[PDB]
């Protein structure tokens, strides 16, 4: 198996900017046939370079493709607000026709806090003898936050899952929900649900609560 | 003009094998075709590709045992079995065509918009849709317990989509999903204006409309 890793893992950079991605090959990939392939969305991957420094068709001047041997490169001269996706490498004369593992390009703004909301369960969901707590960080940048659930001051662990959006194309932030799911058995044990968030753009993590009833 | 046309989504128990097609339109002997998976939050995995003009195969040797591709020129359509499946066989199934049979390699150029095979000892089930209940405010849906994906998620039948996030659904330790979808609104609009999520979960052929009061 030849072994493409690609780095940076992410990228951060302005509309206007150049960007280099790397890919190194763990051996001499034959012929240089290396391609790069653009993902965005839940489309399936778009060709843009092939034999390592040539564009596919219908494919702008501002994507370019160099390098051989064990050591490549994807250049985008002036990143355009479309090219903020997931970028691969891929060898295709080797058997496996291995791809990297992704470099993912997106759009560096200023830091904006989350806004942290919470949720306690609903009348219709206890009924069915289960409680899900939500907390939602809405229109925060970067990417990287931490939530903590709290149950009378008390940590919670394993108990909880999270999921985050892609970069809104308005305002370049991401959100975030997390729920926390007990038996109602477990959740009328207690009174204080709190989920704890700390974000880069908070001077120190916000708690969001309320008390059952 | 060209398509390559996969067959639906499927949901397989443990140790089941699946079949997917890639039917071609537009142009099947005369390229090669290749077959990549994709499970959710990774990146691409080659497979496989056919010279479906003379049945010549590669396959990744890990998967190799358990991965068969074929093309019937009859019917202009490719398949690709896989057995012995198991939760880490969970992805998007794409064929794409390279080059032409006779022609210097080439990568994938054209994709097909893949078949989602779900591997799960869980059964069809569609969601419990509860609300997330309130100058901004925020409410929502949680729409719980659903197999497999996916659900789609509008508000008011889609004449509100300003402030809406609708969040990518988490695999719960039941193998059953859950999702979440918010929107932000202004305060004084509550008890004013209705807020209505509206769920479809197509593979099991539920649609609820779910109302959120404060």
């Amino acid at each position: 198996e030849i072994v493409l890793t690609q780095s940076p893992g992410t990228l951060s950079l302005s509309p206007g900017a150049r960007a280099t991605l790397s890919c190194r090959a763990s051996q001499t990939v034959r012929g240089n046939y290396l391609a790069w392939f653009q993902q965005k969305r839940g489309q399936p991957p778009r060709l843009l370079i092939y034999l390592a420094s040539n564009r596919a068709t219908g494919i702008p001047d501002r994507f370019s493709g160099s390098g051989s041997g064990t050591d490549f490169t994807l250049t985008i001269s002036r990143l355009e607000p479309e090219d903020f996706a997931v970028y691969y490498c891929q060898q295709y004369v080797n058997t496996p026709e291995t791809f990297g593992q992704g470099t993912r390009v997106e759009i560096k703004r200023t830091v904006a806090a989350p806004s942290v909301f919470i949720f306690p369960p609903s009348d219709e969901q206890l009924k069915s003898g289960t409680a899900s707590v939500v907390c939602l960080l809405n229109n925060f940048y970067p990417r990287e936050a931490k939530v903590q659930w709290k149950v009378d001051n008390a940590l919670q662990s394993g108990n909880s899952q999270e999921s985050v959006t892609e970069q809104d194309s308005k305002d370049s932030t991401y959100s975030l929900s997390s729920t926390l799911t007990l038996s109602k058995a477990d959740y009328e044990k207690h009174k204080v649900y709190a989920c704890e968030v700390t974000h880069q753009g908070l001077s120190s993590p916000v708690t969001k609560s309320f008390n059952r009833g | 003009q060209v398509q390559l046309v996969q067959s639906g989504a499927e949901v397989k128990k443990p140790g089941a094998s699946v079949r997917v097609s890639c039917k071609a339109s537009g142009f099947v002997t005369d390229y090669f075709i290749q077959w990549v998976r994709q499970a959710p939050g990774q990146g691409p995995e080659w497979m496989a590709w056919i010279n479906p003009h003379n049945g010549e195969t590669d396959y990744a040797p890990k998967l190799q045992d358990r991965v068969t591709v074929t093309c019937d020129t009859s019917t202009n359509t490719a398949f690709m079995e896989l057995s012995r499946l198991t939760s880490d066989d969970t992805a998007l199934y794409y064929c794409g065509r390279s080059g032409r049979t006779d022609a210097r390699r080439a990568p994938v150029s054209y994709w097909g918009q893949g078949a989602l095979v779900t591997v799960s000892s869980a059964s069809t089930k569609g969601p419990s849709v509860f609300p997330l209940a309130p100058g901004t405010a925020a409410l929502g849906c949680l729409v719980k317990d659903y197999f497999p994906e996916p659900v789609t998620v509008s508000w008011n039948s889609g004449a509100l989509t300003s402030g809406v996030h609708t969040f990518p659904a988490v695999l719960q330790s039941s193998g059953l999903y859950s999702l979440s979808s918010v929107v932000t609104v202004p305060s004084s609009s509550l008890g004013t204006q209705t807020y209505i999520c509206n769920v479809n979960h197509k593979p099991s052929n539920t649609k609820v409309d779910k109302r959120v009061e404060p």
